[PDB]
């Protein structure tokens, strides 16, 4: 509701976007790891 | 992450364009309004 | 008065339109000296 308040909310929103990106990257990391595990397990089960 | 940063920056610049257009509107209003004051002052000097 | 025109936080242009009432625009400065009864060579010097 004020000018400087707006220019501060801008930075706060930018920081929020940064944080959410940082968290989504961790979700993606775990997901890729799990996919690789699943492929290797699917092959090892057939061989066993 | 890079795509989200670039999307944020593109949207911010898109809104900044509208802010600039509003600034132009205000300044043009004031400028074109000063003209009648100029002519009135000229007339005052002529009458004096 | 500011107008955010930047992708980041505090880019802006500033407008400071002066006042234009009739009590604040044309303000001249008059001066007048006493009646000079003496003669002689004179050299003025306006300072600043």
């Amino acid at each position: 509701t004020t000018l400087k308040g707006a220019m501060a909310v801008m930075d706060i929103a930018e920081t929020a976007i940064t944080n959410l990106d940082q968290i989504r990257a961790d979700i993606a990391s775990i997901q890729n790891q799990v996919t690789s595990t699943i492929n290797n397990i699917t092959v090892t089960q057939v061989n066993v | 992450a890079i795509a989200d940063s670039l999307r944020s920056q593109a949207n911010t610049l898109g809104q900044a364009i509208s802010n600039g257009n509003d600034a132009l509107g205000i300044l043009q209003t004031a400028d074109k309004a000063m003209d009648e004051q100029l002519k009135i002052l000229d007339t005052i000097k002529t009458k004096a | 008065q500011e107008f955010q025109i930047g992708a980041s936080s505090n880019q802006t242009v500033k407008a400071t339109i002066g006042a234009t009432q009739s009590s604040k625009i044309g303000v001249t400065r008059f001066e007048t000296g006493a009646q000079s009864f003496t003669s002689g060579v004179v050299g003025l010097t306006i300072k600043n």
